[PDB]
């Protein structure tokens, strides 16, 4: 796993219980490599190569499967989601 | 609460999901840390 | 008023309801050339001489060309989603 | 399998859909223009 600086600025916005979620999902990417979509709520994005998104309650991470290579990129809530548009 | 499902809710699902990729595309040039790094 | 080709094909596509409502909106502009009338109407944020008028779930797209109202698009939210962005 | 969404969440839904049918005039740029009569043909 790899994790891009902004995934870590991104994480100091999330809720104890949020970040718990999102380290048992990096835990088992450590142990494994991969995702599990069957406990996962998992889904790749349309328009883009290699960007998928987790649902994490209210908040989606964003990581981009480079080949074998997990990075995860972003974790935002669906309201900050909103404003990323130019 | 308003009513919307669902052929419009999937449309607002990938709007979201294209504001997170872009949100993602700023990433792009990021120093990308290890598992040890990050903390 | 004008209306862009568009319109047209946009037109095949609304329910009778619909067309029944946006008529009436164009009879009206027909003798006054304002859209100001018991419309939902809003100028669009961000663009030049552009408006939306809902009508139930359909907007009517208009540009206003100096003194003159050209109605662009009229399309389903359902259908707005997909030109976003 | 039905959803339900709050009032500032429909708010900024609208908003969105204000910047759709934006874009959606935006590709009639070089559309003829009709008058009424030539609408109803």
């Amino acid at each position: 796993v790899l994790f891009a600086k902004t995934f870590v600025k991104d994480l100091k916005h999330v809720p104890g219980h949020i970040r718990k979620r999102i380290k048992l999902i990096i835990e088992e990417c450590q142990n494994s490599n991969s995702l599990n979509d069957l406990k996962l709520d998992i889904k790749k994005i349309k328009g883009y190569h290699n960007y998928y998104r987790i649902r994490v309650g209210n908040y989606s991470i964003g990581i981009e499967v480079n080949g074998d290579t997990i990075i995860f990129r972003r974790v935002l809530h669906r309201k900050s989601i909103y404003d990323y548009f130019p | 609460k308003f009513f919307i499902s669902r052929k419009e809710y999937e449309k607002i699902e990938e709007i979201l999901d294209i504001g997170l990729a872009k949100a993602m595309e700023e990433t792009k040039d990021d120093e990308l840390l290890t598992y040890d790094e990050i903390k």
